[PDB]
């Protein structure tokens, strides 16, 4: 379908919110040194951010839209408190899942998780779906492509950042300064899509 | 100075172990080639800034005006004695001339401002002056508007240089293009001065829009040039007589000159042809589909393969062999990659007419990740143990 | 004593040294105005829950204990925002996300589950006070070389007259965007290693 | 005004159903099951814990605790462990002190394995036998300016088993002690009073334990001897803390007791018969002595080696009484010194300076073959530095090159 | 067990801080729904001309001065209710008060509009000297919202404010200029034909033109989009039906 | 595996008449300390003493045993020791016929010996120095056994000599040798010749592979990745075919066999031929009135991997096969870099050179160029045909790391190939040096 098909395009390359947004970056330049190793991290992010989409996405749309429960009254002002408190509950849920139901599982995806269990990256697309109100059968499609997003940017640094191994960065740069600039420069090779519509 | 025979002259130096023959080949060489490839781009490009400025200005201007007007900037002021006139008939004797006086004077501070970086931190460093500068500098003077004040290029070079490689640590250790960079931080810090209308004609107070952002707005038949009032065909564009930058035009004059670095081997030929079909199979995919709206939809691939930048981009931007893959079936990635962008970001995208700049950039960020691709794919092969 | 609470400025500076707290910093500084009030809510949301959790550290547990500190950050910053939104709701709008993120920014999470979690509560304060202003520090200077170059005014008012005005100055466009905040922070990063030496990475 | 306790409401259960759900999903899933780890492969005993808490730390509460000198810190990096199941997931922490080729047998440093499951222990049969033992000081004799002889008179004279070279752990509880009352003679008073050592003082509120290497060779039991070393801070910083156990050992008095413990085993001499060069500096006098009298004294090898020891004047020397009778004694031991600068009255005829370039001008520069021996070095590492450059410079490799130091 | 001991501290914390977190919350909605109107009342003073400066006074003119009104666009008459409150933004968010457009509808690239808007006029007693309209357009980036203030004779611009734009600064988002807004005074939004001819013209209008309006200075799109949005909102689809009755009178 | 389509060949002056002829007297014989990589010095000798052939010289205190032998009867002259007293060259001065005897067998035992009478003998004897481990070059440990033993029956080194001359020389002792190596293997012999035909023997478990094509094609790291890739955990072993002879020769009669067919070639020599002369012969007495009046370099074995031979050097290496020589390009050119030099050499065609087809150059040892990063320029590409990417992996190497070489492929390499490599680098890299360096620490971190 064009919405379903479009709206999925769109959050995947248009506004990669790892680059586009900068959210998530405390991780983003912190774990990123091996490919093999922050692909296991974008794959965590993907299914925490296709899970905690549309369940805060039901509960919103359930009992804190202003007058969905009770007609006059709302409960604005603990969106918030409602969407870390689902985000948090989720990931415990899940970690302690994965080291129990399926242990080979806990290798690639299970010790990962403790590191993402509240986030910039996460907490911000969760703000975002619930300002532009979406639906449930879109919200849920935004959510994959925020995570699959996010899991390219990071594996292109990571890619970067090996590649770099031959270089001769100056001693005081030597690590995090040459990251940001290596971030930067990210940023102004993703503006290419800033106009485009979708 | 005598203190250029360092790099006049040889070293002079033997080898000391392991392989005592070695290949003649070697950087400083390279470098050079590529610094003479551009030649029979760059004559006809300042030929044809000369020729678009005095074709523009005399359609204009005419009388006592036009006599205040070429004693006015010292364009005109400088090239009206040294040699030459004004007037409509006007020579190689005044066309060439207004294009090296529009062209010197840029190269000469990129130069100079480019190298004082390089000379600096090469001697906190106290390595060799390295010869990876001269390809540099002169593809980023070729891809400048003529009508660019010196000190934005100035700033635009450091920029490319210091931010962009020289930090990284010198030539062959940087990851993105330098001259790339340095034409992005303008691209977006001074759209008033690098895209427009006012910008790609060097005649004073003259308005003449770019030749590809025209279609944007109109059919095929909205090619009109008005230097003296013509049609702009694909030969008139191939040759290279539209209204452009100061050395992406004439793709004819440009192809000739890198034919010989691509049979020598100094660029791969692999990218070069991804991004080729690339181009021509996105392009007939976007022909195929049309629409009424967004009239760039019907544009073919042969009259892509001529507009605007993307000749040059595609013969010397991409095939950079630091900034590009490694691998030979990486190198293939690559170059198909570009050559998607190249023509997605220019047909799709309304608020930018010209796209290789940025397509260039947004593929040298994923051009290791093919690399890392191959290379697991090549060691589960080992693993399977097959060689 | 006053002498140990300047170390987050330079000596152990929250943005510097480590990687807490960068998207703040990186989203907001496109003003002056704002990355004031950015730092002051910062500095005194992480003082009083670090002031809070330490006072309270004896008798939560630590099974669930990742719900009962997010609660109670979360009860001051859901009052943070209404205060904004009722004085200085001008510049709330302009925030928008940002000034509910600093829910997950992480010098509090950093700062509550290393120092408060431990400490007496007035020394946890005095840490978060200095965390807070440390971090301030390099909001502030990012602002002000980032505004001053984007529009010629600092705090919204003209010190570069503009071209616009006959001035002596033409705005950069490129300070405006995001990659201006990513080298300005590294360049920061440089001189701070850089007349600090000890804080130099290691090789391999 | 209605609204603010139904806001109260749904945030409390909101809240509620939260952390039900956690706790519901907590006490289905988590094992908490009864975890067993065998100190031995199948064992004769075997130790039952819950999960969570560090290996180390929960072996140390049944017994059979490691040699690890920073009690569970990870400072130490030598807790060096064995197991082979449980677990093969190594650690990122752990290749500080762990390599490739020794982790695939199931080394593991205990300070970073944290327990999960079931795993066993494969401890050498010699570490089981560590335990305690109390005993009286009976003679603290001032040997030098900065040493001291410290005499013990073990328990029941039992003939504790030990190698030569190993060390003991030993105990000291909390203390106030002024460096005014020390044991020094007339003579060395002058040293003490020269930069005013008596004045310092050192107060310490907590149990203190460190590791103490025996002077006497194995085949002397029931006395066991243990030189001690100036506790005093540099000069440069005064402030410094002075230096707590030793301290606590040079105010020890004689005929009062102190609690010893832990004979582990380290730095063996090498089961080879090849000709041994034997550097000592500072402290090391009692592992070289030790070591000394070992093979000649018990094993009666007909081996050859010879002793150098660097001091800075006559008055630091002693064991003379001992090593100028051995060496007459046998052909196979030889041993020399040298005085950094002696005083007037010494009376000094021979080697001076360093001990670095008497050995190399004496006896290196004009060996047959100075790439088939061992070198032992015990000392401080400004004399530890120029030894081992100049033996790599001799040409002598890491697996002939043998040395440790006494706690910095 | 933990079960007690956990239960008992999270009920009594939730109960601690849920009653300053609503006492807060439901405190200050007052003060914030008071605090959202002066963004738009200084706009809408500073295009009225009746200069006020401090909140204070700018409400208390406003009050003294403009009356809101709602207008039906079908048939171009007035509608009952209340304005003050009316949520102009979210009445293109429903069907029951919008209609999605067409390909020939759509011209202002906004495929949303409300069935019944708002128009302020201002007032110097029982009689209106200036009526304000609210126009909204899509430009390059994002949308552009704005106040077109023309006189009772329904052909004169008095004045033109974009209160937002989010165009990028320099080229795009110039319609803040004062120098540019200033241009739009005495400009006619019909002809003779009662056609709009309100026209952007690049490259400098004509001195003393009476339909032209300077083009912005290299955005093309920008000048394009501000043109598409008259074009679209002055036609018989927008505030023409209403624009005919403001020349008919009883304004 | 039958042939190749990458590498280049180099086009040098002075090519070898593979004609065997008689060679000069020789004097002094000596053995280098430094190319056996890993082994460490313990000399069973001392300055003024008098040796016998086959006689122990010198052992290993690293490996068990594996002692080196003299390999010629006379009396030791003097021990050039080295920098931090590494053994540098252990020379000999020839007197006498003093020998130590051997076993001897009968051509029909020879295939049915017993495998560990084979290694006690050949251990005893001391040629077991000649066999190299794959994934390190190391000679084997005493009691080691791997299931492939590759025998080098061709060569395509760079003005070298052609092993069917020699080969068809002492025949039936190749056979010999073939067929008691066929009882040390517990696997296959594999022995790669070129399409001609060579001496066979009847054993199953040997075989014979075709191989042909450039360069690279002929040496035993090549022949290893397409007939028994070699890993970590499978090691295997390599032998040129001179010391088949010997073995042969050792297990016919009972001597050992020391003579050598060194192929003197050069753009410098005289009149190239194949010299007859003894293992480790001094090079200078060798090359005498050989080299034309002028500077030159005596570089021992093949001119892409040779190791220079000036003072201590100046001997024939044990792994050599041939002795080059080379004018010493002191000399500096004005613009020479730019200049297109029809006598110039390149494998790009960045130069007139391949224009002009079958052009011989007479190659100097010139650096062209100071140091520069490599780019590189996808030169590597066209040379190095085993199924690997190099272009990055010789980034890795010249990084410093070694992980991700050993996951790359690293291991089935040595400093006999790579220099290809370094050969067509632009930025005048050491990778053949590289190389080395990774996989000690490797070796040493293993
Ligand atoms: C295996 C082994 C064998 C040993 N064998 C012997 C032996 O045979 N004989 C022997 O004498 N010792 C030996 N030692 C050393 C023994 O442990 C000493 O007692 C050691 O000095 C620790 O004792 P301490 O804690 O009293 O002193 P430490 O405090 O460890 O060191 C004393 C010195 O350090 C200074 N100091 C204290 N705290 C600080 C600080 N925070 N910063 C800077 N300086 C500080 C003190 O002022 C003083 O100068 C051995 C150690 C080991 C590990
Ligand atoms: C970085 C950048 C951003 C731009 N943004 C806008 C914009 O937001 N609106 C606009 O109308 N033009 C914008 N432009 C300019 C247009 O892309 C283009 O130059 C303009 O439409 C000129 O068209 P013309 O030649 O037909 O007059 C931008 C240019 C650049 C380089
Ligand atoms: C074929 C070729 C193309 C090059 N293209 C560029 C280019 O587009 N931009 C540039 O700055 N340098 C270019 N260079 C110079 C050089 O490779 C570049 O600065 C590298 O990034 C240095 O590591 C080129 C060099 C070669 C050989
Ligand atoms: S990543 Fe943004 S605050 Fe932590
Ligand atoms: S307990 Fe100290 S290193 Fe592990
Ligand atoms: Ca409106």
């Amino acid at each position: 379908m064009e919405h379903y098909i479009s709206l999925l395009v769109k959050s995947i390359f248009i506004e990669n919110m790892a680059l586009s947004f900068f959210l998530g970056m405390c991780t983003f330049l912190a774990v990123s040194k091996k490919v093999k190793t922050s692909f296991g991290l974008g794959i965590a992010v993907i299914v925490v951010l296709t899970i905690s989409v549309p369940v805060n996405n039901l509960v919103y749309n359930l009992v804190l839209k202003p007058d969905a429960l009770v007609e006059g009254v709302d409960l604005s002002f603990l969106n918030f408190i409602t969407f870390i408190g689902v985000i948090a509950a989720l990931v415990q849920i899940l970690e302690m899942i994965l080291d129990r139901f399926f242990p080979p599982l806990y290798n690639a995806l299970g010790i990962f998780l403790p590191l993402i269990t509240v986030n910039c990256a996460i907490f911000g697309g969760v703000s975002f779906m619930v300002q532009r109100d979406y639906s449930f059968a879109e919200s849920v499609v935004y959510g994959f492509g925020s995570g699959v997003g996010w899991m390219l940017a990071i594996v292109a640094l990571a890619g970067i950042r090996e590649k770099m191994k031959y270089s001769d960065v100056p001693p005081g740069l030597r690590g995090l300064g040459i990251t940001f600039i290596t971030a930067g420069l990210m940023a102004l090779g993703f503006m290419s899509f800033s106009g485009v519509q979708l | 100075y005598e203190a250029a025979a360092t790099l006049f002259y040889t070293p002079g130096l033997v080898t000391k172990r392991s392989s005592h023959v070695r290949d003649s080949v070697d950087l400083k060489r390279i470098m050079i080639m590529v610094w003479l490839a551009v030649f029979p781009a760059m004559f006809w490009g300042m030929y044809n800034a000369g020729g678009q400025a005095i074709a523009a200005l005399n359609h204009l201007y005419s009388g006592d005006q036009l006599a205040a007007i070429v004693a006015g900037n010292w364009h005109y002021w400088l090239t009206e004695m040294l040699g030459g006139t004004m007037s409509s008939d006007a020579g190689w004797g005044s066309k060439m001339l207004l294009g090296a006086t529009y062209f010197l004077p840029i190269y000469a501070t990129v130069f100079i401002v480019g190298g004082f970086w390089e000379v600096l931190f090469c001697m906190v460093r106290k390595h060799e002056v390295n010869e990876g500068f001269f390809v540099t500098s002169i593809l980023f003077a070729l891809i400048v508007p003529p009508t660019l004040p010196l000190w934005q290029a100035a700033l635009g070079i450091t920029f490319g240089v210091v931010v962009a490689k020289e930090v990284f640590g010198g030539t062959g250790r940087n990851f993105l293009n330098p001259a790339l960079a340095g034409r992005a931080f303008l691209f977006f810090a001074y759209p008033a001065q690098i895209s427009g209308d006012l910008v790609w004609t060097a005649a004073d107070g003259y308005s003449g829009a770019y030749a590809l952002s025209q279609w944007a707005q109109g059919g095929a038949g909205a090619l009109i040039n008005n230097a003296t009032g013509q049609t702009i065909t694909w030969m008139d564009a191939f040759i290279g007589n539209i209204p452009g930058s100061i050395g992406e035009v004439s793709t004819l004059a440009l192809m000739i000159g890198a034919a010989f670095i691509v049979y020598m081997g100094i660029a791969s030929w692999r990218i070069i042809g991804g991004v080729m079909i690339g181009m021509i199979l996105l392009s007939t995919l976007f022909n195929v589909i049309g629409s009424d709206t967004n009239a760039m939809f019907n544009m073919p691939w042969h009259w892509h393969l001529v507009l605007g930048g993307f000749a040059f981009g595609m013969f010397f931007m991409a095939t950079d062999p630091v900034s590009a893959s490694f691998t030979n079936s990486g190198k293939w990635a690559y170059g198909i990659l570009i050559g998607v962008m190249c023509v997605l970001i220019r047909v799709v995208n309304p608020a930018y007419p010209e796209g290789m700049m940025l397509a260039i950039l947004f593929a040298n960020l994923f051009a290791p990740l093919f690399d890392h691709v191959v290379v697991e794919r090549n060691i589960k092969r080992r693993l399977a143990r097959y060689g | 004593l006053k002498k140990s609470v300047l170390a987050p400025v330079l000596d152990n500076n929250p943005i510097a040294l480590q990687v807490l707290g960068v998207c703040s910093a990186l989203a907001v500084t496109t003003k002056l105005e704002t990355a004031f009030v950015m730092t002051l809510a910062v500095m005194f949301v992480t003082a009083l829950s670090n002031f809070f959790v330490s006072l309270i550290r004896n008798h939560i547990p630590n099974s669930v204990r990742i719900i009962v500190q997010m609660a109670i950050i979360a009860s001051l910053v859901i009052v943070v925002d209404q205060i904004l939104k009722a004085y200085l709701y001008d510049i709330s709008k302009q925030l928008s996300v940002f000034v509910g993120l600093i829910i997950t920014n992480c010098i509090v999470m950093g700062r509550a589950e290393a120092f408060a979690m431990k400490s007496e509560p007035i020394p946890s304060f005095i840490d978060g006070i200095g965390n807070g202003l440390g971090y301030g520090f390099v909001l502030m200077t990012v602002g002000f070389f980032r505004e001053l170059l984007g529009s010629g005014k600092l705090f919204g008012l003209e010190v570069l007259p503009l071209i616009s005005n006959g001035g002596w100055y033409q705005p950069n466009g490129l300070m405006l965007l995001a990659p201006s905040a990513f080298f300005l922070i590294g360049f920061m990063i440089w001189a701070i290693r850089t007349f600090k030496p000890e804080q130099v990475e290691a090789k391999e | 005004m209605s609204t603010i306790i139904f806001g109260v409401v749904m945030f409390t259960l909101i809240i509620l159903a939260l952390v039900l759900v956690i706790l519901f999903a907590k006490s289905k899933l988590v094992p908490t099951g009864d975890i067993t780890i065998s100190i031995n492969g199948d064992p004769e005993k075997a130790i039952v814990t819950q999960p969570g808490g560090k290996l180390l730390t929960a072996l140390a509460g049944a017994g059979v605790f490691v040699s690890s000198a920073c009690g569970g810190g990870g400072s130490c990096g030598q807790c060096r462990v064995k197991i082979k199941s449980g677990g093969g997931d190594i650690l990122p922490t752990e290749l500080d002190h762990i390599s490739k080729g020794e982790a695939r047998e199931g080394e593991r440093l205990a300070c970073q394995v944290a327990v999960k499951a079931d795993m066993d222990l494969e401890l050498p049969e010699e570490i089981f036998g560590v335990k305690k033992w109390e005993c009286t000081v009976i003679s603290n004799d001032n040997k030098a300016t900065f040493i001291k002889e410290l005499k013990l008179a073990i328990p029941d004279g039992e003939s504790v088993p030990f190698r030569a070279g190993g060390y003991i752990q030993i105990e000291a509880p909390a203390h106030h002690v002024k460096y005014a009352d020390f044991d020094v003679p007339e003579k060395y008073r002058g040293d003490w009073d020269k930069f005013n050592l008596f004045r310092y003082e050192s107060k310490v509120d907590e149990p203190i334990i460190r590791a103490y290497s025996m002077a006497n060779y194995p085949e002397e039991f029931g006395i066991i001897m243990l030189n001690v070393r100036i506790a005093t801070p540099p000069p440069n910083n005064p402030n410094v803390p002075p230096g707590q156990m030793s301290s606590y050992i040079w105010s020890l008095k004689a005929g009062d007791k102190c609690t010893i413990s832990g004979p582990f085993g380290e730095f063996f001499a090498k089961d080879t018969d090849a000709e041994m060069v034997f550097i000592g500096g500072g402290a090391g006098m009692a592992p070289m002595r030790s070591h000394i009298f070992d093979q000649l004294k018990r094993l009666k090898s007909k081996r050859k080696m010879s002793y150098w020891y660097g001091a800075r004047s006559k008055r630091e020397m002693f064991y003379v009484e001992d090593f100028d009778g051995l060496a007459a004694e046998n052909d196979n031991f030889v041993w020399h010194c040298a005085l950094s600068d002696p005083q007037p009255e010494d009376n000094w005829t021979g080697y001076t300076g360093f001990i670095h370039n008497v050995l190399y001008e004496n006896y290196l520069k004009d060996h047959e073959a100075p790439e088939d021996c061992e070198y032992y070095m015990c000392g401080p590492p400004m004399m530890n530095a120029a030894v081992i450059n100049m033996l790599k410079n001799l040409g002598v490799e890491e697996e002939n090159i043998l040395l440790d130091d006494f706690g910095g | 067990d933990s079960i007690k001991k956990t239960l008992f501290v999270v009920i009594a914390l939730s109960l601690v801080c849920s009653i300053i977190v609503s006492a807060a919350a439901v405190g200050l909605r007052d003060k914030q729904k008071e605090n959202a109107a002066l963004d738009k009342q200084s706009k809408i003073l500073q295009v009225a001309g009746i200069e006020a400066k401090g909140s204070k006074q700018i409400v208390e003119l406003f009050n003294k001065s403009i009356e809101p009104r709602l207008v039906d666009f079908n048939t171009g008459d007035f509608v009952e209710g209340d304005a003050a409150n009316y949520d102009q933004r979210k009445a293109a968010k429903e069907a029951s008060e919008s209609i999605k457009l067409t390909a020939e509808q759509d011209k202002a690239k906004i495929q949303r509009r409300a069935n019944v808007g708002v128009v302020y006029l201002v007032k110097d007693g029982d009689k209106t000297s200036k009526v304000i309209l609210p126009v909204h357009g899509n430009g390059l980036w994002s949308m552009m919202y704005a106040f077109v203030a023309v006189e009772t004779d329904g052909n004169t611009v008095s004045g033109l404010t974009y209160y937002e734009q989010g165009e990028t600064p320099g080229l795009g988002g110039e319609v803040e200029n004062p120098a540019w807004r200033a241009q739009w005074v005495g400009k006619k939004l019909f002809d003779e034909n009662h056609k709009p001819a309100i026209k952007i013209v690049k490259g400098g209008a004509p001195q003393g033109s009476e339909h032209g309006v300077d083009g912005l200075s290299g955005a093309t799109l920008t000048s394009n989009g501000v043109q598409n949005t008259f074009d679209f909102w002055l036609g018989d689809m927008g505030f023409g039906p209403f624009l005919t009755k403001v020349r008919d009178g009883g304004l | 595996m039958i042939t190749i389509k990458k590498g280049l060949d180099l086009p040098i002056a002075g090519t070898p008449s593979q004609v065997i002829s008689d060679g000069k007297a020789i004097k002094k014989v000596a053995l280098l300390g430094e190319e056996y990589v890993g082994m460490r010095p313990t000399m069973h000798v001392r300055v003024g003493d008098e040796v016998k052939k086959a006689q122990i010289l010198f052992e290993d205190k690293k490996n068990p045993g594996v002692k080196f032998t003299s390999p010629v009867s006379g009396k030791v002259v003097e021990i050039n020791r080295g920098a931090k007293r590494v053994l540098q060259s252990v020379v000999i001065e020839v007197a006498g016929d003093d020998q130590v005897t051997f076993d001897k067998f009968e051509a029909n035992q020879l295939a049915s010996l017993n495998r560990d009478a084979i290694k006690t003998q050949l251990v005893e004897s001391g040629l077991w120095t000649a066999f190299r481990t794959r994934p390190f070059s190391k000679v084997p440990a005493i009691d080691s056994t791997s299931e492939a033993i590759f025998v080098t029956a061709m060569d395509t080194n760079p003005l070298a000599a052609e092993p069917t001359v020699v080969i068809n020389e002492q025949s039936e002792a190749f056979v010999a040798g073939l067929d008691v190596l066929s009882a040390l293997t517990t696997g296959k012999v594999y022995v790669c010749k070129k399409g001609t035909s060579l001496p066979r023997s009847q054993q199953p478990n040997v075989e014979e592979h075709v191989f042909d094509g450039p360069h690279p094609a002929g040496l035993a790291g090549t022949h290893m990745h397409f007939l028994y890739p070699v890993s970590a955990d499978h090691v295997a072993w390599s032998i040129n075919y001179q010391d088949v002879i010997a073995v042969g020769q050792l297990f016919l009669t009972g001597e050992l066999y020391t003579q050598r067919v060194v192929s003197l070639a050069g753009p410098v020599v005289n009149k190239p031929r194949l010299v007859r002369t003894v293992m480790g012969a001094s090079l200078e007495q060798l090359v005498d009135s050989e080299i034309m009046p002028g500077e030159v370099r005596i570089i021992s074995g093949s001119v892409l991997s040779g190791t220079k031979a000036t003072g201590p050097h100046a001997y024939l290496g044990r792994y050599h096969l041939q002795v080059s020589v080379l004018r010493e390009g002191r000399d500096k050119e004005l613009f020479g870099w730019a200049m297109p030099g029809k006598n110039k050499f390149s494998v790009t065609r960045s130069f007139l050179g391949h224009l002009f087809k079958g052009q011989v150059y007479n190659m100097t040892t010139t650096t062209n160029g100071s140091d520069r990063s490599m780019v590189p320029i996808g030169n590597y590409e066209k040379v190095m045909p085993l199924d690997m990417e190099p272009t990055l992996l010789l980034r890795d190497l010249c990084a410093g790391d070694s992980d991700s070489a050993v996951r790359l492929g690293a291991l089935e390499l040595d400093e006999e190939d790579l220099a290809l490599c370094t050969f067509v680098c632009p930025g005048k890299y050491e990778y053949g040096q590289l190389l080395r360096e990774c996989l000690d620490k490797i070796e040493k971190e293993g």
